[PDB]
């Protein structure tokens, strides 16, 4: 019910301010606005009460103010660890949130990917069926190509392959699956995973 | 240390109901009003309501008003949810968050939420439920190291999220990574978790992963051997 950009950006060391508009009902009439910082996969942490009040062991980067309607968080010398959704929140005869704003930093250098290939396993073999396992790891910015090949040709058919996802460092993750039966496996040379990010490609092949 | 410790994932039908519990250390229960908020996949953060685990009473927000209700038992300092009626846009990761100040503070519990448990998602689908196969991912040295090899777990064909792995029953954590699942088109979900060990270790240490997809109450115990 309260109103806040969806997502903002700034660079490193500057300071960022997100607003966070009410009616004179709620915002406009009481000191009681919250605000919270929320990493990917984790529950959000209490970073400002009472408009303007700090937690103990919260960063004094963060500060906050209201004017009006409006009420805002201040963020000084912005870093990379600052990246995560931030809501507000106020009195309203109930517990009113804004809708959240993911903030991110500008800036940050190319990290290249790590790329792991795991072959089939005995067991799963054994179970009738054949899985390649490609995991990629610790790149940014967050956009992957993936491709595979048996023996070198194009292979399209039974791969999933998942969305970039920001681990904890700030950088990317990605999954690759190729799904093959055990005769596909055991009938060629080699298969390949092939990762291309930012035009640099990294290839990891292998064998029966 | 204040801690608050949720019960764990489930999966319902549309029109059944859900109940969460939230079971709270570390400070006096009933000195600090638990609210019960929600977020569903990728959305924004949804109160519930309050309750005051003195005296027990309940407010709740209009949109859940008659379809919810909140308990605690103060023998064993544990707050409840229960939603009933569910519906597929009950979707949604289901917190306890305690209230910042006791309920002695002026403007409690209208304030803040300092404490919050670690979440119980709640998928409401009419999708079958479906557990997981497990299969080893043999140590491999050729990526990572100076040293040292990276194995796993390769955890196929699972639905509703989520699923958890530890390493030999939590006794390894550093160097654990495990993946977001994919969304096959088949519909199933599939993840994998890999950890880098010592290459020097890999004749000597057993290495067992603990598979956990609380859905269809499977746990799996997996040893993955060179």
């Amino acid at each position: 019910a309260l109103t806040q950009p969806a997502s903002v950006s700034g660079s490193p060391g500057q300071s960022i301010t997100i607003s966070c508009t009410g009616t004179s009902s709620d915002v406009g009439s009481y000191n009681l606005v919250s605000w919270y910082q929320q990493h990917p996969g984790k529950a959000p942490k209490l970073m400002i009460y009472e408009v303007s009040k700090r937690p103990s062991g919260v960063s004094n980067r963060f500060s906050g103010s209201k004017s009006g309607n409006t009420a805002s968080l201040t963020i000084s010398g912005l870093q990379a660890e600052d990246e995560a959704d931030y809501y507000c929140c106020s009195y309203a005869g109930s517990v009113a949130f804004g809708g959240g704003t993911k903030l991110t930093v500008l800036g940050q250098p190319k990290a290249a990917p790590s790329v792991t290939l795991f072959p089939p396993s005995s067991e799963e073999l054994q179970a009738n069926k054949a899985t390649l396992v490609c995991l990629i790891s610790d790149f940014y910015p967050g956009a992957v190509t993936v491709a595979w090949k048996a023996d070198s040709s194009p292979v399209k058919a039974g791969v999933e392959t998942t969305t970039p996802s920001k681990q904890s460092n700030n950088k990317y993750a990605a999954s690759s699956y190729l799904s093959l039966t055990p005769e596909q496996w055991k009938s060629h040379r080699s298969y390949s995973c092939q990762v291309t990010h930012e035009g640099s490609t990294v290839e990891k092949t292998v064998a029966p | 240390q204040v801690q608050l410790v949720q019960s764990g994932a489930e999966v319902k039908k549309p029109g059944a109901s859900v109940k969460v519990s939230c079971k709270a250390s570390g400070y006096t229960f009933t000195g600090y009003y638990m609210h019960w908020v929600r977020q569903a996949p990728g959305q924004g953060l949804e109160w519930m309501g309050w309750i005051n685990p003195n005296s027990g009473g309940t407010n709740y927000a209009q949109k859940f008003q008659g379809r919810v209700t909140m308990t605690r038992d103060t023998s064993i300092s544990t707050a409840y949810m229960e939603l009933s009626r569910l519906r597929s846009d009950d979707t949604a990761v289901y917190y306890c968050a305690r209230e910042m100040f006791d309920s002695s503070a002026d403007w409690s519990p209208w304030r803040g939420m300092v404490a919050w448990g670690q979440g119980t998602l709640v998928t409401v689908s009419s999708a079958s439920t479906k557990g997981p196969s497990v299969f080893p991912l043999a140590p491999s040295s050729k990526s990572t190291s100076g040293g040292t090899a990276a194995l796993g777990c390769l955890v196929k064909d699972y639905f509703p999220e989520p699923v958890t792995v530890s390493w030999n029953s939590g006794a390894l954590t550093s160097g654990v990574h495990t993946f977001p699942a994919v969304l096959q088109s088949s519909g199933l979900y599939s993840l994998s978790s890999v950890v880098t060990v010592p290459s020097s270790s890999l004749g000597t240490q057993t290495y067992i992963c603990n598979v956990n997809h609380k859905p269809s109450n499977t746990k799996v115990d997996k040893r993955v051997e060179p």
